[PDB]
């Protein structure tokens, strides 16, 4: 990490450099799942069951870790007289491998298709 | 480094008539096999034919790998040339069938064409705003040619790249807007002196000229297997390199086959069929062969080149023997190319080529003796003695490998036939197939 | 463009009376088998019966795979044709009977009409509102997002649920972007920058897109083709929600799992409701198990259960074997390599070896299909190899001989080019003679046994 | 903090501790007794050429077989090769048993060890400022920006090492690192010139008494110069590059972090990665900034490899960037482990055997055994009477070299518990009776295990 | 307690005159086997000196001839000064890992690294905390015997806040780490609350001085340092298992660092024993690994036991003595145990009767000794506890002859059981599955 010519640094980065050079981050998806579903749920006619669904299936601390600090936390951390730490220091959700498709299977039409799909 | 087939630099055939030259491009003899291989190169280069299985057969040595490696050297860089040792198909990560499916699809290329815009210019100013205690970032780049200057907005990804690259005023940089790659190329003037720790001094460059933007066509070739991996996942494209793919579901591959046909008709992609070379194929089992029977029938099948040393031999996973070690309903799909044992005049030529490739200066007497050894002990053994004799000759500071050095090499290192005699002569002191041995004198 | 082994087969070549034309749709002969395969096609198009079995029984090269491919072409692209070899059943991730069920359910189709209920617009304003959680330990959370969407026709302000804001956060939306929000999933897609901001002076290649036409809120009707296997898998490893399980399911390595019969019977009830609602129609299709002799006694025992299922597909088996040992049941031998027990369930279509004139006619069809011109002497010479050696062998010579011809500048293949192809490219039995003749010699130049 | 042990730091001794090299003249001819070897002069001369082959760096993927009975010095010769080469050359020893991983296919295990045996040496310059922070001091700019409360043109940092003090006139952007790393005066940091950022090592132990309690460790002041610019030499195997690419280590996200907290299973790395690594490695070799160091893969009990391993080694050895592979075997005519109806010499498939340079190791004469006894005794530090040397060598001839060598340590103990520092025949005669050899033990099995109903051996 | 009376609980050492290694006929629980015990005592001297690496010793002999007893006696008389790993050969056949990996672990468990350390640690009950949120603050803390006020740095106040320290908590501060640990609450605060959280524990207040400092000796095996370095919190795998096949470049780097710690005197290396019990269950692939593993500078001494005659080697189909490859036996010295005479049986039965606290009559011990001669030592040993339970049903104070006799008729010895099997041939299920359920 620290040497002025990064020979061993670049040698340790070949796989991800090659991946991006091939454009596989930007090439359109050639497949997706034909069907998609949300998780199965227990149906139980109690209020405790509904509370538990929110606690586990929409788990606040995991979500807060993935998506990071709220805007007031950023203000309260930045304007204070002394520094303060945040529950996660950052959003811990990874960067998506695909630059345009990201975390969804939604696809959008384009002019390339529009020109070529009429002969 | 020098390796076993480093001298092989083509197939050694006339491109017009396909006539094999008796020596050319490092290949010697085997003319019928080399002509048959030259015809298979035309089938590959034309690409119109799918799934022809060719078996190179012959006894050990005789150049079955050498011919297949000559073909790889003749196809060049654009065409896929997957090599499998058949033993690679047995896996814990995936079934044998999946391992074959991946190797077939590794052998089909997809040559995508992209148009991209690159910026290139002298950085006149750079400005970055950073939030305290947070991720929020914004910035502006002022960049110049001898003929343009403009101010570009920067996003967070650019600001990360700009600081990773330590972009500073006076730097010459180029930015691929499609990939987002930034590279520096030099500086318009010296690195400013007031600050310490400012890093190594760059190349000098004059300022770029003309327009800041220019368009550039760029071409990428990827396998169908690489497309399979990317599309079976939201995340984890590191599986392209790590293995680690699992058994990819067949409805994903159905979609990719359809979309690649659509990309071809749309003119987005050119499909480039290559070859799967399976080496020592008799290591596959009866389930592998039953799969390959029908994997060959796709219009996306590569041409499959095979090698076998085997006689009539037992098929793996099977009670019974078959020619080449291969089952008959498989061999019904296969044309066979036969390689033959060498003449002494061919051995002399091959050994001369190995000596030249290894940069070893044989005396004519050493070459004659090595040729005689080649007849009696085999081509591989005589080629090993070349390197050995060179070392021994150098230790005695001789200019050339003499018969003295070849004889000492032959004395020090046993050939297989002489090693088998040594084993027979010491059956009591070596451990038997039933584990008995005597350690006493 | 690329030509494979079966590229000349176009269909079964039957009359409207269901009788085979002696040469039609790429076939020559097999007329009794083509007529039986025609009745199989009509069994499938009737979509009334579940779990009937067919065996294509006959020696290697007698067109069993051609016939199965012809069925797929007679059925057309609406009906699921699911082709596998028996070697594909041996998964390392899941038990062998799981991939049988997956392939059974890939063979059953559904066409379903879907309403996407959706929001679109340029994002004009975007403002989060916050919860001051006292003792959760994770700090604050965001209680809703207010977002303004503008289209060409109108405008709305949406107070989004937190889980829909998390979808917008994943999509990296900013003010002035054009976005799409599918309320079915709660998924968000960023379509681009609004064309109101279209400028060269951003380093990143943004998609500048026009303002969405029509109302901000729309309902789209889409007709979708799915199989039962796609539904099984969607509900086994869920990825469609904005819940945490769906979220992490998109990050973990893809993995097949031994999907329970509880999930399959539940999805039958789901599909039955789509049918009763009139939004779907069932399209039962076929599973073709090529190389079915590569199955084993556990697979065949499992088919005895699976074929009883009241929505099982039609199963076509090909086998090429005489009296042979059943795999995994090494004491038991039976015809076709199929257990006697399971053979009682099948209708067997035998296929037969070709006559010399049928072989000659196939050579002409195949030469025309590969696009290569032969003399009649050449066609006779190739047909002789088809008779003396094998149909497959003689058909493999056409492409080499065409190159060898072109190499001499002649555009038409004649007997000299086949005479060279015969010598460059041996068959299995001439190669087996070289093995046997040399194998008397030991030492360096022997073949390894 | 830790209490240092002052009294003794002497070596242990193992079966090959006496082997120090191949014991060869400058002419390469073997000396009859040298570097701990006795005899094997032809096999030592052949291994001497193998050492010169490896050390010449010309050739890739040549195979060598050490062939000979058990106890004939084959692993002694392999260990001698490793010592003749020295630790700069990679040496990867395995048995053929070690290839049967549960995590990956055995050909991946073989290819991992194959690329462990290939070294790469990379030379780079390291360029950093280091010290405890003595001072931090902004300079206001002469042209302050409008609407901003302060404009800073420079940020001075004083760095002190054990050897000097320097005022670093840094670019103002380092405020970012100072805030994020929470750099105080008295913290030990470095600044790297390839980024211009800084990192915090800790608080200097010069301040360890600032408070009765503070929750941090204290670290010594750097004992180098305040400015460290020097060349550094990095040695990595090509397997290290495989793993560094296939299992990236530094990831900041939840999935990376869960990853590094779980069992780090190896994976069946692709030929596409290894080929792309090879092609970039070869770029830097052609630029001269890296040099390749082909080493030795030594496979002990190579007859434990099966035919799938050998057919893979065919492909592996043909690749341009490959070690020298040395195999050792003692299995006569034997069945190939994966092909229950093929018997061949050495237990090596004949197809593969043709590749190998074969070196035979022969048995030992009685006088060679006696010389080895004395070399082994002076290595284990045992002192013997000459009659005891003879009696031990008699067991070496009649029974086994290994057995007679193994009696020296028991006999040494039996001597000193009679107050004698020198081992004599009386001690050998007791060691040999407390500690049986294989054959005398097998005679007891034959005699007492004549029946099994009670008090007999299980059979 | 948890240590109930087991089969080897009477073995308390090797029973040799340590200055001369001559075995005393019956001492420390070991009776007889003097030749094997003297050989075992010489092996202890090799172990205790530690200079010899990778000797392998096989203890061979019929069943119930003290092969386990002698190896347990070595463990007892080697003492916790030195590692003594006991491995049944069946444990090598892991699903989590390779056989050779499982052996590489068992070898490295048997080499200690010993470090001597001064740790300075403050432990006490918190009296109060004061903070100047103008950062700085003060902690007041007590033992039973001492009390003090400490100036806290800002990071200590942050850590005290994050770890939620309050009055009445027992805390420790490691001065070297600068890291807190809430140990619990004092029993004096038990009255603070009507309901307690699940995680709360009461303690006695710390005692003596606050800032204790102690000389501590630490002995850690090479295998522990492997598992720690295998992954970021690998110390958890020391308990759950879960190591995987630890990559060899980790072990090489650990071996290199431990060699530096010895060279610098920071640590000493303490080579110990691996005992592979019933080693004939290993296979040809294992033995081939052990050949190389023994030939290493950091190898333990390996001891192993077998009762097999000439028997098939696992992983092949030829036989060999002890069930072991001759290639392996060439590396092994062999200690042979023997059957016992009636007077040795009489003593072992007496040692067992004392350990099981059973009062045998002299005639009971006589009969029980004849049974041990006729039916084997383990069977007669099992009748001691059996006869005590039968005597207790008579409310008898001593085990009489009739209690041994009733134990003998109720519980069959192996030979009598084999006869019963032979006389019941058609009612038991044979090796061909045939049985007849009829009368
Ligand atoms: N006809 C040939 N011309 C040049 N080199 C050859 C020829 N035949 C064999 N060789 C060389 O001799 C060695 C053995 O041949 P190889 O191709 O490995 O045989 P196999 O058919 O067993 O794979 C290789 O190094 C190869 O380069
Ligand atoms: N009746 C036919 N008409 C035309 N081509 C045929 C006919 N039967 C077989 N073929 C062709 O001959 C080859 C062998 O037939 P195939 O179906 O592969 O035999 P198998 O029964 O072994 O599957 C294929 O190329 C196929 O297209
Ligand atoms: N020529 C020799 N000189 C000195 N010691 C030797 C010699 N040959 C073998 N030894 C020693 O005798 C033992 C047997 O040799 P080893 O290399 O283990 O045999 P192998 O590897 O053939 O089984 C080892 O302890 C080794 O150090
Ligand atoms: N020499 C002895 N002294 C005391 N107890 C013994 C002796 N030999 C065996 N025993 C006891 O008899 C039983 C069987 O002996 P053990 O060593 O376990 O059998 P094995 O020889 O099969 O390993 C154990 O309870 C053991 O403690």
């Amino acid at each position: 990490e620290i040497t002025t010519e990064g020979v061993l640094r670049d040698l340790m980065n070949i796989a991800r450099v090659k991946y991006r050079e091939l454009g596989l981050c930007r090439l359109e998806k050639a497949a997706r799942p034909r069907a998609s579903a949300p998780p199965i749920e227990v149906v139980c006619d109690s209020r405790s069951a509904v509370i538990e669904r929110e606690n586990i299936m929409f788990h606040p601390a995991m979500r807060k870790a993935l998506f990071g600090p709220t805007p007031s936390e950023i203000k309260e951390a930045s304007f204070g007289p002394r520094p303060v730490t945040l529950y996660p220091p950052r959003a811990l959700l990874p960067a998506p491998d695909h630059d345009k498709q990201r975390f969804t299977n939604i696809t959008v039409p384009s002019m390339a298709r529009f020109v070529t799909d009429s002969g | 480094l020098i390796a076993a087939h480093s001298h092989i630099r083509g197939l050694g055939v006339d491109a017009d008539t396909l006539e094999p030259r008796p020596s050319s491009q490092g290949l010697v003899g085997q003319e019928k096999a080399r002509k048959a291989a030259a015809v298979v190169l035309e089938m590959i280069k034309q690409g119109k034919i799918a799934g022809r299985a060719v078996l190179i057969a012959g006894p050990p040595s005789t150049g079955k790998t050498a011919i297949a490696m000559g073909m790889a050297q003749s196809l060049g860089q654009d065409v896929p040339f997957t090599t499998l040792a058949a033993s690679e198909i047995f896996s814990l990560e995936m079934s044998k069938t999946e391992a074959l499916t991946q190797a077939f699809r590794k052998s089909i290329g997809v040559r995508i064409k992209e148009e991209s815009e690159i910026m290139e210019g002298e950085v006149v100013e750079i400005q970055i705003d950073r939030s305290v205690t947070g991720g929020a970032k914004q910035g502006k780049l002022t960049i110049k040619t001898t003929d343009m200057e403009a101010i570009y907005d920067m996003g967070s990804k650019m600001i990360d790249a700009m600081t990773k690259e330590r972009v500073m005023a006076g730097d010459i940089i180029s930015i691929d807007k499609s990939s987002g790659k930034i590279t520096k190329l030099g500086r318009s003037y010296a690195r400013s002196r007031d600050y310490d720790a400012m890093g190594v001094d760059t190349k000098f460059l004059q300022c770029p000229e003309g327009e800041l933007q220019k368009r550039k066509e760029v071409v990428h070739t990827v396998s169908l297997h690489e497309i399979d991996v990317i599309n079976s996942r939201t995340q984890g494209f590191l599986a392209l390199f790590s293995g680690d793919t699992g058994e990819i579901r067949s409805e994903i591959r159905d979609q990719i086959n359809t979309k690649v046909a659509e990309w071809k008709e749309e003119g987005k992609a050119e499909i480039v069929p290559g070859v799967l070379f399976i080496d020592e194929v008799h290591m596959l089992d009866i389930e592998c062969f039953s799969y390959i029977n029908r994997a060959l029938e796709s219009d996306l099948a590569p041409i499959v080149i095979m090698a076998s040393n085997r006689g009539v031999s037992r098929i793996r996973g099977t009670d019974y023997k078959s020619p080449h070690g291969l089952p008959l309903d498989f061999l019904d799909r296969v044309v066979i190319i036969n390689t033959h044992p060498y003449t002494p005049d061919e051995l002399r030529q091959i050994l001369s080529i190995r000596a030249q490739e290894e940069e070893v200066d044989l005396t004519p007497d050493a070459l004659a003796l090595l040729t005689k050894i080649g007849q009696e002990a085999g081509l591989r053994y005589a080629s090993n003695l070349i390197t050995t004799s060179q070392l021994i000759a150098a230790k005695r500071r001789a200019k050339q490998v003499g018969v003295e050095d070849v004889q000492r090499s032959f004395k020090l290192f046993y050939d297989p036939a002489r090693s088998v005699r040594f084993v027979q002569e010491s059956e009591k002191r070596l451990i038997g197939n039933d584990g008995v041995v005597d350690f006493s004198y | 463009h690329r030509t494979a082994a079966h590229t000349h087969i176009k269909g079964l070549g039957l009359n409207s009376s269901g009788i085979a034309e002696k040469q039609a749709a790429g076939f020559v002969g097999q007329c009794a088998a083509r007529e039986a395969c025609g009745v199989v096609v009509d069994l499938i198009k009737a979509h009334k019966m579940a779990g009937r079995g067919v065996l294509l029984a006959g020696g290697p090269g007698t067109g069993k795979t051609a016939l199965a491919l012809a069925i797929s072409q007679e059925l057309g692209t609406k009906i699921p044709f699911c082709p596998i070899t028996g070697s594909e059943i041996y998964s390392t991730e899941v038990k062998k009977t799981e991939v049988l069920m997956e392939n059974f359910r890939r063979a059953i189709g559904l066409r379903v009409r879907e309403t996407k209920d959706v929001y679109e617009g340029e994002v004009t304003e975007m403002t989060p509102e916050e919860a001051e959680n006292p003792l959760g330990g994770y700090g604050k959370t965001i209680s809703t997002l207010l977002i303004g969407l503008k289209s060409a026709r109108g405008q709305k302000k949406l107070r989004l649920d937190p889980s829909i804001y998390e979808a917008i956060q994943k999509e990296r939306v900013q003010v002035g972007d054009v976005i799409y929000i599918e309320t079915n999933t709660g998924a968000c897609k960023r379509v681009g920058r609004s064309d109101a901001y279209a400028t060269e002076f951003d380093l990143e290649a943004e998609e500048y897109v026009p303002i969405p036409k029509g109302e901000v809120h729309k309902k789209k009707e889409i007709v979708q083709d799915v199989t039962l296997h796609d539904l099984d898998v969607a509900n086994a490893r869920p990825q469609g929600g904005q819940d945490i399980i769906s979220m992490m399911g998109q990050l973990m390595k893809p993995k097949m799992t031994e999907i329970t019969d509880k999930l399959r019977m539940e999805i039958n009830k789901v599909v039955q409701k789509y049918i009763n609602q009139g939004v779907a129609e069932l399209i039962p299709g076929v599973l073709f198990i090529d190389e079915a002799h590569m199955l084993d006694i556990e697979c065949f025992t499992y088919l005895n259960k699976a074929l009883e299922s009241p929505i099982a597909p039609i199963v076509v088996l090909a086998s090429n074997r005489g009296i042979a040992t059943i795999r995994g049941a090494d004491d038991l031998k039976a015809a076709h390599g199929i257990p006697p027990d399971f053979l009682q369930r099948l209708l067997i279509i035998p296929t037969h070896p070709y006559e010399p004139d049928e072989i000659r006619r196939i050579v002409r069809i195949r030469a025309q299909t590969e696009g290569v011109q032969l003399t009649d002497a050449a066609v006779d010479r190739v047909a002789e190899h088809g008779v003396r050696i094998s149909l497959r062998y003689c058909l493999q010579l056409l492409a080499p001989a065409s190159i060898l011809a072109r190499v001499n500048g002649r555009t038409q293949v004649d007997v000299q080019d086949i005479a060279e192809a015969e010598e460059l490219f041996l068959d299995a039995r001439r190669s087996a003679n070289i093995l046997t003749s040399t194998g008397e010699s030991g030492g360096l130049h022997g073949f390894i046994s």
